[PDB]
Parts: structure tokens; C-alpha cells; sequence
């Protein structure tokens, strides 16, 4: 067929990143590593931090939202009561 | 440094290889999933073709 | 060993699985109905019509 | 070489799930889309079992459910798992979806990529449409014509659009008749889309959730991402069979089990959950033709995000007040679904109105001007001048 | 999508102004520290998006001593993020390490892909 | 270089219908194969239409046919082009599969190609049964009778297969319901396969009428068999026009205008023309287990032709006795498909038996000793010795 | 799929009867006269299929100048075919020209992948 354009990704031997020089890299087999080491020093600190320094970009938009939703639902229900009735013809005009 | 010299993986490795163990549980485990996704397949096939049998308002007049 | 007995050979590795999933689907069909219905029990019909025989 | 790269068709199977090279740091939110593939095989495959016992004649389709709920063997199991199946492919479709606004995946090299999920969301929510037009329900019966009335607004062509569509003069019997037959079809164009989704993918690969280049440090597919797929797939199903065999009926409406009556009108008409939102905004502008054309330009507004964003770094992950505001934006999707489900009452009227603009001026207004101050505070806070 | 360029002239004005310059660049020092490139080991000049001519002339004429360290944080950044973890402290980029080596290399081929642009499309008079 | 290269839609385009080197000898039997993809758009296209107005239901599938004849717009011409147009579909693949065999096709290193279009012709006859069957016409219910009734003499299983294809205890209404789900569905399987046709063809390319090597000399697709392929297709057309509109109803049976009777059998029991000559050799085996099993031979019997053929010359234009035999096996055709029209009477019982021992020797004794001796002649005629 | 080394064990065998060589090679001499590949200018041996290994190691060994005269008979055979002529009557090929170019070639090649495939599946004995 005919060959294609140019891309930003290669494949195995010519991927097509930059020359690399002077890294060193080491690993052992999992059959000689321990089986299963992470329940703990990962639910102690690990699993409180990743989402506590993260947490306020949530929760600041999350209570502006819910604060907004709760006052204009406890509003609806008092003008359709006994006691909000004269509001009630004033603000369908 | 040289790289001649290994960094440190102390606190991963076992206390004791010993190559006949550590290989047996893994397998254990792998046929354990093998053996529970093929009874879940097979329900789920006979599942789906014992729907085209016979309805109940047709065995019914049977 | 118990590995070379159980998990090397794959011509039973695919085969004790697909043979060890039969007798596991009468096994456990019968595990489950013997406990829900223990649960239940005098709420069945089977437990009405034992007393409905009048 | 081996036979899994000379043959022919299966070198398309190993290029593509095999020992295609994909980046060693990405997350579990990069497990959606092989989601959404199962999710398209289990509507699929419910739909032709259940095409067996299906009536469409007006006369005889809410008759017909029923006889696959009572008469037909597993009947029950077919139905819930089709019905509660659309609602999850919508929920997993959303959070596909919202992972791409926060890492930059619509950026260039991506945009064809970016621009081909547009036309399957579109896709997908015309086939929900008709599919629940086929129960023929009170909520089916007057869904449809609430929708198809909005069509007679268009100038000079309206009028003759809306009878074409109903083959009649109201929905009727042949309405309801090529609604299924195009509910049929529409599923096959969807997975013909996905195969061109997949062909634009293997081009350039996947981004990865720090934003910069992936070519220095690749991990093939094959028994890395193989298993951690089926860490989701498993426990996709597992909340899936909860809903289908222990609360069935949670996330629809009971007035669907009322035959559809043309002569009473429900006291109130609500769409199912995931069409919610786009319903709130058709109701806040009071013209009916700009409601319709503002309704369709809530789905066409993801195509200017490769246009507005200004930025020189992809993705939000090293920016503070992008990420803030994109957390706005998720917050006003979920108001806008719950306005869409109450009365046209006061203060809803003025909320979902106010919420409507926040929508479009986050892709308009917010985006281009928030990533060009974050352009000149990361200069500023290095240059020694 | 906004030029170099165009970022440099906007920051120079903020930068020589007496007044601006006391309100906009403590603000500045505060988003950069909220940002955390430099606790996974990285300087802003290695988070620009590449996938265009102008950074891939920039990267070519980079000296060989630093695109060999350029590799070296990048491969160690991705590493660190995978195993959800942040560096050691005494390995975090220092303030005056996190230095634009770049962005004279952007600013040369920018430059000469306008008078390129402008002479390419060009008017005359007799 | 240019858009229609760069792109990755349009190269594929382009790779296919532009630019693609084809041999520059083609003859105009190289132009059945586009013909077929004509068809099956044709089919597709007009059978979305009539779904929009059929019931399925056996109290009203007759009735549903009649209003579509009657009541719908151009009603008649949707119907007959459709039903023709199954008839032209089979006409254009028997002379494609003919000239395949003629010029070796089959053989290496096309055999892929070959066994692809093997599948594609066995699911084009099961399409063609389930939509014979939506009509419910008199011939329609006595010739699913028949069908079904044979898969009853397999051991252990026959008496299961047939009641789980009937939904029942004879042909019924669950089996007209399931038969047109399953009548929607197969043609989008066709389309499927016609892709991986189109895929090994691209790897190879075409064949040539000399048999020999066609590397040295090329003629691009696009303007010369671009056009070449508009003469075919617009004599196509206007034979095609002659039948819907002057003639509709040769190529059919009148005991289809009569309703499906369950109690009132036929006088005879036809099938279509080109279902006529696997008709005949089933009618010829007395044991029924063994009739129904060389049946399906009849079809599977294609595959062996790429290790019978032990010629060194791929075709037929220079060799005359296996030119002599291959019209030997096309006259054998038309004579098995004149016997299935006639009544089980001497002397057509031994005549069809005859004729089915002579189709299967053609593969399995006929062309191994002919391409043997044709081997033999060609070396002791030039070398002296 | 027939081998050469078969059909010329028995053809030769054929050649050498004085019986059978009086049968055949007439019957032989009609059938290459009908085919009619010498009225568009080819030899036999152009007409082998070329699409396996033995083939092409085949036609690597031919002699340049033999070459260049098969790729031209083969061209002018395509041209003469999509026109539905036939050559000049001067410019058919003769009987004493139809000769075996290729048939040596082939015939070595096949020798030495019958000897290497019996080598690799081979007994011993003490
Ligand atoms: C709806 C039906 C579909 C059902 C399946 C869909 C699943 C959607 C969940 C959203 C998602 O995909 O992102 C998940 C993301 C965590 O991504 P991460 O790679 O940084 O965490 C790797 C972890 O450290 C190691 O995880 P590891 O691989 O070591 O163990 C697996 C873990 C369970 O993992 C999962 O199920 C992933 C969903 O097993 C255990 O917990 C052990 C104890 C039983 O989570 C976050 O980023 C924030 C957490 C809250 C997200 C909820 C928001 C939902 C709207
Ligand atoms: C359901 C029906 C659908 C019908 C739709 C159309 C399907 C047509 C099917 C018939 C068919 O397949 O025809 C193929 C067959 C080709 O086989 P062949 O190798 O012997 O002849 C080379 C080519 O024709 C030369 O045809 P020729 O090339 O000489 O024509 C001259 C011109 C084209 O003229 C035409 O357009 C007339 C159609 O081309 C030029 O050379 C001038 C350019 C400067 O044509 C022949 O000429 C052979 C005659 C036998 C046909 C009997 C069919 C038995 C079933
Ligand atoms: C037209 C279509 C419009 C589509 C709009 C879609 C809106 C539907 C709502 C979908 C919610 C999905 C929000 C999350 C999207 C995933 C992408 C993301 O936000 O990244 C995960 C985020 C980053 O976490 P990290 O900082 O650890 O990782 C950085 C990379 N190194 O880690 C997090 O912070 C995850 C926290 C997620 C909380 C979100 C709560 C959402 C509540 C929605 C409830 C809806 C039902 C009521
Ligand atoms: C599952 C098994 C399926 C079996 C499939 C078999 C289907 C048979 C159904 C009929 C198919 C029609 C056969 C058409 C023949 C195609 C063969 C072909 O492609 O061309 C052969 C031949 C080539 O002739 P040349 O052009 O090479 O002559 C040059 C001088 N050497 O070209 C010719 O000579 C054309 C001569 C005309 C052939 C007349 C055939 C008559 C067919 C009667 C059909 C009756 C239908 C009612
Ligand atoms: C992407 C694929 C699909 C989606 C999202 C989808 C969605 C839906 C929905 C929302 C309903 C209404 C369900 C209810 O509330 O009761 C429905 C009904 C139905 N659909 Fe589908 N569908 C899909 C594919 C198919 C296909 C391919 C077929 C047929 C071959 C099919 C056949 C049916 C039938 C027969 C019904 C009526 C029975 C019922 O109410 O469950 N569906 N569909
Ligand atoms: C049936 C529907 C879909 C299917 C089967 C599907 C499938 C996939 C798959 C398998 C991937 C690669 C893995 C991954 O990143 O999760 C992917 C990536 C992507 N998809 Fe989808 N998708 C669908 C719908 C959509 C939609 C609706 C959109 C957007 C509007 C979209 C936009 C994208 C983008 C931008 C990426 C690249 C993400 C990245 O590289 O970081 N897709 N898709
Ligand atoms: C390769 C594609 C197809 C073939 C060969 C085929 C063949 C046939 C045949 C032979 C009949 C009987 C016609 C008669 O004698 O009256 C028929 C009927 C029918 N088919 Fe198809 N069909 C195809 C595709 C489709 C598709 C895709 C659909 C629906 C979406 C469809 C819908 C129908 C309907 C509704 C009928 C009954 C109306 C009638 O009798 O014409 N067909 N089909
Ligand atoms: C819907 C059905 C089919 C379609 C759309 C189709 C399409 C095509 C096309 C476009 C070509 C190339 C042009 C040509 O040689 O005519 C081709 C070639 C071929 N087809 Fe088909 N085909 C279909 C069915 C079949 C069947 C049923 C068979 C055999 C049992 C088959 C076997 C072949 C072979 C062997 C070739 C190569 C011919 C050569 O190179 O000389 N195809 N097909
Ligand atoms: C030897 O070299 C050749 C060669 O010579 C030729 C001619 C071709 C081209 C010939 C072909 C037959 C290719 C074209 C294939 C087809 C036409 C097959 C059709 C494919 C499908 C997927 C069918 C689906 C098409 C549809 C139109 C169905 C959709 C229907 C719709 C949208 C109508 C319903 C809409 C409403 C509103 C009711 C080659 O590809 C080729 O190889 C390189
Ligand atoms: C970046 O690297 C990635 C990557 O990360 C991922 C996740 C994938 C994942 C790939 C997928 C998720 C595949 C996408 C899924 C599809 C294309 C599904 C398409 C849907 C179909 C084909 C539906 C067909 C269904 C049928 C035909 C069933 C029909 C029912 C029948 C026949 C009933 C039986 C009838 C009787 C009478 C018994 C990649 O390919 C990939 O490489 C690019
Ligand atoms: C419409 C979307 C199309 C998407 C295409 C996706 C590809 C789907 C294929 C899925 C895997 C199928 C496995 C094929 C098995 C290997 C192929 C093979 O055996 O080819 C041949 C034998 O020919 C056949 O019998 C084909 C079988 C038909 C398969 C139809 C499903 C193997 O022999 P060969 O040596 O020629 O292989 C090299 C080819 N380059
Ligand atoms: C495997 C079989 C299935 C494959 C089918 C292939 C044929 C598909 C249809 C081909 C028709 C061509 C479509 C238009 C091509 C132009 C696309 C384009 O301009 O690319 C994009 C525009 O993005 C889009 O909006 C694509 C919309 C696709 C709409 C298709 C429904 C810009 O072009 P780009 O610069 O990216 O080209 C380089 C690509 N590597
Ligand atoms: C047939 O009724 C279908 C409904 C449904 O929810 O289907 C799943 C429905 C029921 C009640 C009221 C409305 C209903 O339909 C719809 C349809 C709808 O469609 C669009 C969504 C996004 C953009 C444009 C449209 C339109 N038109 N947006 C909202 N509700
Ligand atoms: C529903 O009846 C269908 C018929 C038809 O012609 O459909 C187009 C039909 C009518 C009367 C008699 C038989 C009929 O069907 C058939 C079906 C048939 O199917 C096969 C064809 C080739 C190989 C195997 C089979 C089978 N089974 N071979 C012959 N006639």
C-alpha cells in the first residue's frame, strides 16, 4: 500500500522520543517479592493525603451548589402554605 | 556510582524464596478465576438460548 | 509436586477447569435453595399446604 | 515472524490489543471505553432475544412486554437487564466524556478523535428515544408528543416535517410502527462509528493523566492492562446485577405501567434521568424556536473547545483555577437535571435560567479567559525582569 | 494556541510597571507552589505540549548535555506518579533551578516563521 | 503529499477505488464483483422501508404484505424491486463464482479469499428462506414445513433442534416472529464479511485472464474502470426496470397469493429457481439422515478444489479438455434445477440420481486426473528425447 | 502442486517406449497446437505459475539477457490480449524455438529442498 503521514507515535524500536544516555534501570521477579503489602502504609497515610490536599477544589463548588438548591426549595414550600399566600399572587404577575 | 551495584530491595523481598511456594499460590489463585468465569459463561449462554424454547401460554394448549 | 500434578499440564489446565465447573453448578444449587428456603420456612406453599389439608 | 503478525486478520487483533504500546503512569478513568464496548454488546444482544416476542402494532405493544415479563422463560431477566443496561451505558458514557475535558484529550493531535464521540453521543440518545417509545406507556405516549411538536416551529418546512414523521396526524399506529424499525438500525451505524473511533486511536495513542509525552516509557498491552481491565469489568457487573434481580424498578417512572391513553393527560412529564438536563434548558427560554435551537446547541458546543482553549499545557492537573471551575461546571450539570424533574414553579423558573448561562459560558467565556491568565502567571513567576 | 510571543509581551509590561509588579507577582509565586510540578521533580519548561512544528524545530537545537537530563526527569516523573507516591524532599526542584532553558530556542523559531509568513504574502507599489 | 494520501479516512478511499493497480487484460467478467455490492445496498435499502409497515404477527403478516401492495405510496414498487432484486442477486453471484472457477482464482495465494466467499454464500441462502417465510403465503408455511422437518433425524439431538426452532409443536406463530428478527439481522453479518473480503483482496490483488504474472504492466483504478464499470451497471439497471415494471410476477409462484393454510396441502411444492438444483440432490438419497447431510455437502464441497487441482498452470484458456469438462458441470447445473421442479416419477428418479453423482465427481475425480494428464502432454511435446 | 520431478519421470518414461512414444506424442503434438499460446508470442515456461519458493529461486538464476526477453514476450502478450487479436502470422512462435529454458533450473532447486527436508526428519542406529 501507500505509506502513511506523519504521526507523533511510533512503535517498538522507533517510537520516537529522544536519544537516551546514561540511564540505569533495575527490577526483581514478583515470584520473589512478598505477596500482598499494601492494606497497610497505604490506608494509614497514603489513602488520606492523595485526596485531603484535592478535597477543597470539591467541596467549595459542592456547598455553593447544595447552599443554593436547599434556600430555593425551603422557599417553594412556603409559598404554596397556609401562611405564604399573599406572596404568592404578588410574584406570578 | 558504579553500576556494578544494585540499589537496595529489602523491603519487598522475602525472607525465605524457595521457588516451589511462591509459584503455587499464584497459580491457585489464576485457576481459581478460570475455574468461576467458565460456570459463569456457561449459565449465561443457556440462559439466553432457553429463552427461545416453548412459551407458557403455548405448552398451555399443549 | 503439586504444582506439576494440578496447574503445568494444559492440556487438563483448560480441562480441570472446564471439569471442575460441572460438578460446582450442583454443588452449589443445592447449598443455596436448602438455605433460602430454611429461611423462609412456614412461608412457602408447600408449608401452607401441609395444614390447608384440613 | 510469529502467526499473530503475518496473518491478515489477526495482526488487526495484535496491532490493537496485544502489543499495542500504551503508557505506563495512566489511571483506572482510562478503563471507560473498554466499557463502553461491553455495554454496546449487552443492549445489543438483549434486543434480539427479547425482537422474538415483540408486537409493534399500536394494538398489541404494551400487551407484548408484559408476555415477555410473564410467558416467556428468563423473560424477566431479558427486560430488566435491557432497561437498567441503558441507564448504566449512559452513566459510564458521562464519565468518558468528563475525563477528556480534564486531562485536554481533545486537543490536537486528537481532534478528529474528539470530533467522531461527538456524532455517537448524538447516536445514542436518538436510540434511547425510540426504544422507550415502543413500551407505549403514558410516559411513552406523551414524551413523543411533547418532542416531535417542537419541529413544527422551523420556518416554512415545519408543518409538513411533523406529518412526515408521524405518518398521520398525531402519534399513531404507524408511528409507533417505524420508531421500532428504526430503533433496529440506529444500533448498527453506532458500532460502525466505533470502529472508526478505534482506527483514529491507533494513530496517535493515548494521552496520560500528566499531560506530556508517553513515547520515552512504554508497557505493552498484553497481560498489564489485560487484567486491570477486568478489575472494572467485574465490578461493573456486580453493581449491575444488584439493580437487576434486588431493585428493578428504582430509576424508572410507575406511570409507564399505565397503557397509553391519548384522551388524559399525566399530571406530570418526566424524562428518564440522563436526558434530564437537556430538558431544563429547553424549558427556560420562553420562544419555542429558539428553545429548540438552544437544545441542539448544547450537544454542538463541544466542538469549540479545540478553538478556546488557550493554553500551552495540556490537561488540569498542575492548574489550580481550572481546576476549581471545572468542578463548577460538574455541580451545574447535576442542578440542571434536577430543575428539569420539578414544576414550572417559582424560584425554579429563575434557576434553571441562571444555570442555562453557566452551561454555555464555561465553553465561551470562562475557559479562553482563565487558561490565558494562567498562560502569563507561570511566566511571570520565573522571569527575573 | 496563544503565542510565546505573545505571553512574553504581556509579562514584560507587568514586570517593568513599579506598581503591577508588587501586586500580580506575589499572587504568581503563590499559584506556581499550588501547582506541584516541582515535587515530582519537574521545571515548567518540560510540561510544554510538543506535538507541533514550532517546539519540535525548539527541541532539535537543544545542546545534547541538557535534552540527556530533560529524559531523565520525565522518566522519573512518570515513574513517581504511577506508584501514586511524591520524591524524597531533598530531590525537589529549588526555585532557582526552575529556569526557562527553552524558551530562547522558542522565541528564534517563532520569530522567523512570521517574517516567513509575511514575506509569503505580500504587497507591492510602483 | 495530497489530502486523499494524508488522511486516514480518505486513504483508504483512495487505496481501494483511486489508486489501486489493477491488471490492464480485464475483461468485463472482473465486473460481477461491484454488481454484488450494488445488490446488496438495493436490498438493504428498500427492506428498511417495508419494515416501517409490516406485522409479523401470522393473523396479520399476509394482510400486512397486501397493504403495503395497496395503501402505501409507491407501495408496489418497493415490494417488487425487492423481490426481483433477491432473484438478480442470485443471478450475479453464480456467474462471479463460475468465473472463479474457470480462471483458477481459488488457488494460492488467494485461498483465503476463496473461503471468505464460501461463508458469504451460505448466509445469503438463509437470508433468502427467513424472507420467503414473511409473507406467510401457501408456499411460504409448506416450505418451512419441509425444511425444519429434516434437522428431526439427527441422532439425540433431532427431535430438540426442531421444537427449539419452532418455539413450538409445528410451524406457528413464535416461529414467524423469530423468523423475521432473525431475517433483519443477517444481512448486517453479509456487510461485515464483505469487509474482510475486500481486505485480503487488497493484500494480493486481482487475477488476469492469461494466468500469469500481472507486476509489469498497471493501469490505475480511477477513470478507466470507473467507467468501465457505469456500462455494466446501467445495463444492469435497465434489465432490472424491465422486470419490475412490464413483468413482476414470472420470477414467483401463484400459490403464494394464497394464505398459509395449515390444513390444505399443495398440489406441489417448489422452491424458487435458484434453491432448485440442492433441491433436487436432496430429493435423490432415499435414507433421510443421509439426504439432508449431502445437502449441505453440496456447498461444503467448494473447499477442496485449492488441494484437487495438481495443474502448474493456473486456468483454463489454454488447456481444452478441462475447458470441455467445466461446460460438461454448467449443463449439469440446469438440468439438477429442472429436475426439482418435476413430480418424484420415472424416469426423473434416476435421471436426478445421475446428475448428482456427476456434480460431485467433478471435484473429487474429474479435475485431479484431467490437470494430471494435461501436465504430461505439455512436457513430452516439446522435449526431445 | 504436481511436481516437475514427477511429471518427468513420467514422461520420460514414455519417451523411451517405442510403443507408447508412437500413441501419445502425436495425441501431444494436437494438444499444444489448440491451446494456442504460441499465436500470442509465449513459450511454455512463461505460463508457470510463479508464486511459491522453487519458483523464484528459479528465476533469480536465469541469465540476464534471458531475462529481459521473458518480461518483453509477457508485456506484448497483455497488449495483444486486451485488443481480442491474435499477433502476425510472422511473428508466432516456432516449434524448434518452444524450448525448456526454465525446466533445468527448476529441476535443481527441487533436488536440494527434497535432500534438505529429508536431513531435518532423519533416524539413527548404533
Ligand atoms: C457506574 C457503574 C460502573 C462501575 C465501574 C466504574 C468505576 C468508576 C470509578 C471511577 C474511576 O474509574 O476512577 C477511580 C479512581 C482511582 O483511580 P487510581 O488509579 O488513581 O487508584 C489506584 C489505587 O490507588 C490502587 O488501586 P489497586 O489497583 O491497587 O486496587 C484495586 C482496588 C479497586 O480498584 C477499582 O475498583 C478501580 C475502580 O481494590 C481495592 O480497593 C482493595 C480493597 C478492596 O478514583 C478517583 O480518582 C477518586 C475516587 C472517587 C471516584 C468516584 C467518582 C465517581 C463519580
Ligand atoms: C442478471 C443479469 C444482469 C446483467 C447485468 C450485466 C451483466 C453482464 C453479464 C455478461 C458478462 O459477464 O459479460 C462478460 C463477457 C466478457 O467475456 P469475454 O472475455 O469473452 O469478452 C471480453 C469483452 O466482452 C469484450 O468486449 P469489447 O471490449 O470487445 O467491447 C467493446 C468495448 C465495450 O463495448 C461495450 O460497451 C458493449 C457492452 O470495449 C472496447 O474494447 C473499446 C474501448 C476503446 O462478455 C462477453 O462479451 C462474452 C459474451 C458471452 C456473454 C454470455 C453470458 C452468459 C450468461
Ligand atoms: C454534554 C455532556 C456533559 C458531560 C458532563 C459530565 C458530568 C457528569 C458527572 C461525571 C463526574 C465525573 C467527574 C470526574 C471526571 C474524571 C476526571 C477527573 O476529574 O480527574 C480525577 C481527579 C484528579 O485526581 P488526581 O489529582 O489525583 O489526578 C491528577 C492526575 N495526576 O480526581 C477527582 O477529583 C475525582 C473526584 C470525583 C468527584 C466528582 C463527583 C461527581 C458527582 C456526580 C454525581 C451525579 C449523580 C447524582
Ligand atoms: C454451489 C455451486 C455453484 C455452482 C456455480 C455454477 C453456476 C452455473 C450457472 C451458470 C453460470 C454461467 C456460466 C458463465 C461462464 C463463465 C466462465 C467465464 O468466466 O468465461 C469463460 C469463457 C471465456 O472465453 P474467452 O474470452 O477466454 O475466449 C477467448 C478465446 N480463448 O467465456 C465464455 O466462453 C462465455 C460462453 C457463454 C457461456 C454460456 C453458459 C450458459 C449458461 C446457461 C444459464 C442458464 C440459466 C437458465
Ligand atoms: C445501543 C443500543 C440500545 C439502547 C440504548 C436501547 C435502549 C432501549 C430503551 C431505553 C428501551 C425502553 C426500555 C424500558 O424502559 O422498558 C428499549 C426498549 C426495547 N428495545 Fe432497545 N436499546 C438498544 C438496542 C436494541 C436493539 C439492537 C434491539 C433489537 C434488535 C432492541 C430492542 C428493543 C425492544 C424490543 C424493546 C421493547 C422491550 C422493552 O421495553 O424492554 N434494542 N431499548
Ligand atoms: C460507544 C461509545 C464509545 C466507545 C466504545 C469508546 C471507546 C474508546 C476507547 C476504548 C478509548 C481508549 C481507552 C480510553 O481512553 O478509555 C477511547 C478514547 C477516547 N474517547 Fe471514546 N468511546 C466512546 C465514546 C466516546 C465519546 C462519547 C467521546 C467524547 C465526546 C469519546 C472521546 C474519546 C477521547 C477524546 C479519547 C482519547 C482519550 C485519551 O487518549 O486520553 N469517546 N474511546
Ligand atoms: C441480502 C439482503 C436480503 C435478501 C436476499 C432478502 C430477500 C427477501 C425475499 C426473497 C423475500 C420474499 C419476497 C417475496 O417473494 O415476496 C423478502 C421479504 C421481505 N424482506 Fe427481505 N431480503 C434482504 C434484506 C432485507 C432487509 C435488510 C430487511 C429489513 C430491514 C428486509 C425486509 C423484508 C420484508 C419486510 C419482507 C416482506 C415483504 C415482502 O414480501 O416483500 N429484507 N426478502
Ligand atoms: C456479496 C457478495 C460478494 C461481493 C460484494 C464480492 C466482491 C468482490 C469484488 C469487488 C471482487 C474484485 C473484483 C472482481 O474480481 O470481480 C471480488 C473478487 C473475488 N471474489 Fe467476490 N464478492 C462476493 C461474493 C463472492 C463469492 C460468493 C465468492 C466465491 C465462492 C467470491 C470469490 C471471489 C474471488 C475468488 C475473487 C478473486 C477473483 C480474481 O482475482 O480473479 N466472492 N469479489
Ligand atoms: C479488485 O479491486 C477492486 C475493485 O475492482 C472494485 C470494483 C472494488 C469496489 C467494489 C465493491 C463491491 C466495494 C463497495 C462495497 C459495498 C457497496 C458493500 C456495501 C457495504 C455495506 C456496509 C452495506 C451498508 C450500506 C447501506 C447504505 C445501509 C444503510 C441504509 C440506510 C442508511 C437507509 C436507512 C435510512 C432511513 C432514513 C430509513 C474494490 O473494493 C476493489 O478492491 C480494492
Ligand atoms: C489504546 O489502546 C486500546 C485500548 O485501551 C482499548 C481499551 C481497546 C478496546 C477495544 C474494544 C473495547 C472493542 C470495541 C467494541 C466493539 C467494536 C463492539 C462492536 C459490537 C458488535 C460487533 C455487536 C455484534 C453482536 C452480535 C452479532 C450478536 C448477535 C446475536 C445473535 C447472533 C443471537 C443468536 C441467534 C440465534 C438464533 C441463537 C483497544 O482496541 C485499544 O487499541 C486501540
Ligand atoms: C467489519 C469490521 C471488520 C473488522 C475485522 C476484524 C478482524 C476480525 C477477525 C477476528 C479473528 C479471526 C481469526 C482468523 C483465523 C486466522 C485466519 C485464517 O485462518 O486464514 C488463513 C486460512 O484461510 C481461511 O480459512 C480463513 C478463515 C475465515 C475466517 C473468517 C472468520 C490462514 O492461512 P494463511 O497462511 O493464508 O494466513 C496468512 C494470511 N495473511
Ligand atoms: C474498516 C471499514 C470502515 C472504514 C470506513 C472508511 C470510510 C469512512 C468514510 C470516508 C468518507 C470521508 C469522510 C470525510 C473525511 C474528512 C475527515 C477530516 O476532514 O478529518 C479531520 C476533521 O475531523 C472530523 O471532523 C472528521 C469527521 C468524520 C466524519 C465521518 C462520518 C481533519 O482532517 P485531518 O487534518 O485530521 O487529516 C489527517 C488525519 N490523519
Ligand atoms: C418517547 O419519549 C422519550 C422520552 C425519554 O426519556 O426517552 C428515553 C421522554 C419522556 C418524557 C419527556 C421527554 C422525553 O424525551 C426527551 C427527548 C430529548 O431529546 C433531546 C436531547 C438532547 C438534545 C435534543 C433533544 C431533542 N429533541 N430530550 C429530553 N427528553
Ligand atoms: C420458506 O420456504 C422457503 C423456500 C424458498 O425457496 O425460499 C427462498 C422453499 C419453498 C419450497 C420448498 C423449499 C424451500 O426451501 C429450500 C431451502 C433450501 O435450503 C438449502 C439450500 C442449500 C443447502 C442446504 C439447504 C437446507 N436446508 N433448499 C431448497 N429449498
Amino acid at each position: 500500500g501507500p505509506p502513511s503521514g506523519k504521526t507523533y507515535m511510533g512503535w517498538w524500536g522507533h517510537m520516537g522520543g529522544p536519544k537516551q544516555k546514561g540511564i540505569t534501570s533495575y527490577a526483581v521477579s514478583p515470584y520473589a517479592q512478598k505477596p500482598l503489602q499494601g492494606i497497610f502504609h497505604n490506608a494509614v497515610f497514603n489513602s488520606f493525603r492523595r485526596f485531603k490536599s484535592q478535597f477543597l477544589y470539591v467541596l467549595i463548588p459542592a456547598g455553593i451548589y447544595w447552599y443554593w438548591w436547599k434556600n430555593g426549595n425551603e422557599y417553594n414550600e412556603f409559598l404554596y402554605s397556609k401562611a405564604g399566600r399573599e406572596e404568592l399572587e404578588r410574584v406570578n404577575v | 556510582k558504579s553500576t556494578y551495584r544494585t540499589p537496595n530491595f529489602d523491603d519487598v523481598l522475602k525472607e525465605n524464596n524457595d521457588a516451589d511456594k511462591g509459584r503455587s499460590y499464584a497459580y491457585f489463585m489464576v485457576g481459581a478465576m478460570g475455574l468461576l468465569s467458565s460456570a459463569g459463561a456457561k449459565s449465561t449462554v443457556e440462559t439466553f438460548i432457553s429463552s427461545m424454547t416453548a412459551t407458557a401460554d403455548v405448552l398451555a394448549m399443549a | 509436586s503439586l504444582y506439576k500434578t494440578f496447574f503445568k499440564r494444559n492440556a487438563v489446565f483448560v480441562g480441570t477447569i472446564f471439569a471442575g465447573a460441572f460438578v460446582f453448578q450442583t454443588v452449589f444449587d443445592t447449598a443455596i435453595t436448602s438455605w433460602y428456603e430454611n429461611h423462609n420456612k412456614g412461608k412457602l406453599w408447600k408449608d401452607v399446604k401441609a395444614r390447608i389439608a384440613a | 515472524m510469529a502467526f499473530r503478525k503475518s496473518n491478515v486478520y489477526l495482526s488487526l487483533v495484535n496491532s490493537y490489543i496485544i502489543d499495542s504500546p500504551q503508557p505506563s503512569s495512566i489511571n483506572y478513568w482510562w478503563n471507560m471505553g473498554s466499557l463502553l464496548g461491553l455495554c454496546l454488546v449487552i443492549q445489543i444482544v438483549t434486543g434480539i432475544f427479547m425482537a422474538m416476542h415483540y408486537s409493534s402494532n399500536i394494538e398489541l405493544a404494551f400487551s407484548s412486554v408484559e408476555h415477555i415479563m410473564r410467558d416467556v422463560h428468563n423473560g424477566y431477566i431479558l427486560r430488566y437487564l435491557h432497561a437498567n443496561g441503558a441507564s448504566f451505558f449512559f452513566m459510564v458514557m458521562f464519565m468518558h466524556m468528563a475525563k477528556g475535558l480534564y486531562y485536554g484529550s481533545y486537543r490536537s493531535p486528537r481532534v478528529t478523535l474528539w470530533n467522531v464521540g461527538v456524532i455517537i453521543f448524538i447516536l445514542t440518545i436518538a436510540t434511547a428515544f425510540l426504544g422507550y417509545c415502543c413500551v407505549y406507556g403514558q410516559m411513552s405516549h406523551w414524551g413523543a408528543t411533547v418532542i416531535t411538536n417542537l419541529f413544527s416551529a422551523i420556518p416554512f418546512v415545519g408543518n409538513d416535517i411533523v406529518s412526515w414523521l408521524w405518518g398521520g396526524f398525531s402519534v399513531s399506529n404507524p408511528t409507533i410502527q417505524r420508531f421500532f424499525a428504526l430503533h433496529y438500525l440506529v444500533p448498527f451505524i453506532i458500532a460502525a462509528m466505533v470502529i472508526m473511533h478505534l482506527m483514529a486511536l491507533h494513530i496517535h495513542g493515548s494521552s496520560n493523566p500528566l499531560g506530556i509525552t508517553g513515547n520515552l516509557d512504554r508497557i505493552p498491552m498484553h497481560s498489564y492492562f489485560i487484567f486491570k481491565d477486568l478489575v472494572t469489568v467485574f465490578l461493573f457487573m456486580l453493581i449491575l446485577a444488584l439493580f437487576v434481580f434486588y431493585s428493578p424498578n428504582t430509576l424508572g417512572h410507575p406511570d409507564n405501567y399505565i397503557p397509553g391513553n391519548p384522551l388524559v393527560t399525566p399530571a406530570s412529564i418526566v424524562p428518564e434521568w440522563y436526558l434530564l438536563p437537556f430538558y431544563a434548558i429547553l424549558r427556560s427560554i420562553p420562544d419555542k424556536l429558539l428553545g429548540v435551537i438552544t437544545m441542539f446547541a448544547a450537544i454542538l458546543v463541544l466542538l469549540v473547545l479545540p478553538f478556546t482553549d488557550r493554553s500551552v499545557v495540556r490537561g488540569n492537573t498542575f492548574k489550580v483555577l481550572s481546576k476549581f471551575f471545572f468542578f463548577i461546571f460538574v455541580f451545574n450539570f447535576v442542578l440542571l437535571g434536577q430543575i428539569g424533574a420539578c414544576h414550572v414553579e417559582v424560584p425554579y423558573v429563575l434557576m434553571g435560567q441562571i444555570a442555562t448561562f453557566i452551561y454555555f459560558a464555561y465553553f465561551l467565556i470562562i475557559v479562553p479567559v482563565i487558561s490565558t491568565i494562567e498562560n502569563v502567571l507561570f511566566y511571570i513567576g520565573r522571569v527575573n525582569k | 494556541p496563544q503565542s510565546f510571543t505573545s505571553i512574553a509581551r504581556i509579562g514584560d509590561y507587568i514586570l517593568k510597571s513599579p506598581v503591577l509588579s508588587k501586586l500580580c507577582v506575589p499572587v504568581a509565586n503563590q499559584f506556581i507552589n499550588l501547582a506541584g510540578y516541582k515535587k515530582l521533580g519537574l521545571k515548567f519548561d518540560d510540561l510544554i505540549a510538543e506535538e507541533n512544528p514550532i517546539m519540535q524545530t525548539a527541541l532539535r537545537r537543544l545542546p545534547e548535555d541538557e535534552s540527556y537530563a530533560r529524559a531523565y526527569r520525565i522518566i522519573r516523573a512518570h515513574q513517581t506518579e504511577l506508584t501514586h507516591h511524591l520524591l524524597p524532599r531533598n530531590e525537589w526542584i529549588k526555585a532557582q533551578e526552575d529556569v526557562p532553558y527553552l524558551l530562547p530556542y522558542i522565541l528564534e523559531a517563532e520569530a522567523a516563521a512570521k517574517e516567513k509568513d509575511e514575506l509569503d504574502n505580500i504587497e507591492v507599489s510602483k
